[PDB]
């Protein structure tokens, strides 16, 4: 919980791909559910992910 | 009681004979893990083997749920 202007989202995804590297041995065959509350948004974060 | 002769030998009803030595698994407790076949996820088993009793199995299953069975049930 941050606010406006600060890149909470490129924070958040930074963070989901050390974890995914971290611990690529349990996960790796689980997957990343990202949800988001328009597809626009989640084709920008699909974009830059 | 049947003796043994200094050859290594049994003697039963005139014939000579040996009594090989038998291969088998130790009792124990016996970890795995199986790359899953649906989701292509590993999952890990674990099994508890006497001499004499029953088998008493965990598991850690897809839905990250651990889980038991007892005499194979």
């Amino acid at each position: 919980e941050g606010g406006p202007g600060t890149g909470k989202t490129v924070v958040a995804l930074h963070r989901v791909a050390y974890l995914l590297y971290t611990y690529r041995k349990q996960m790796e065959r689980h997957g990343v559910l990202v949800v988001g509350p328009t597809p626009a948004f989640l084709d920008h974060i699909g974009r830059v992910l | 009681f049947p003796m043994m002769t200094e050859k290594g030998t049994f003697i039963i009803n005139g014939t000579e004979r040996v009594v090989v030595s038998q291969l088998v698994r130790s009792p124990g407790v016996y970890f795995d893990e199986t790359i899953d076949k649906s989701t292509e996820k590993t999952l890990h088993s674990v099994k508890v083997i006497p001499g004499r009793g029953a088998w008493l199995e965990f598991d850690v299953d897809k839905r990250d749920t651990v889980g038991v069975r007892i005499d194979r049930k």
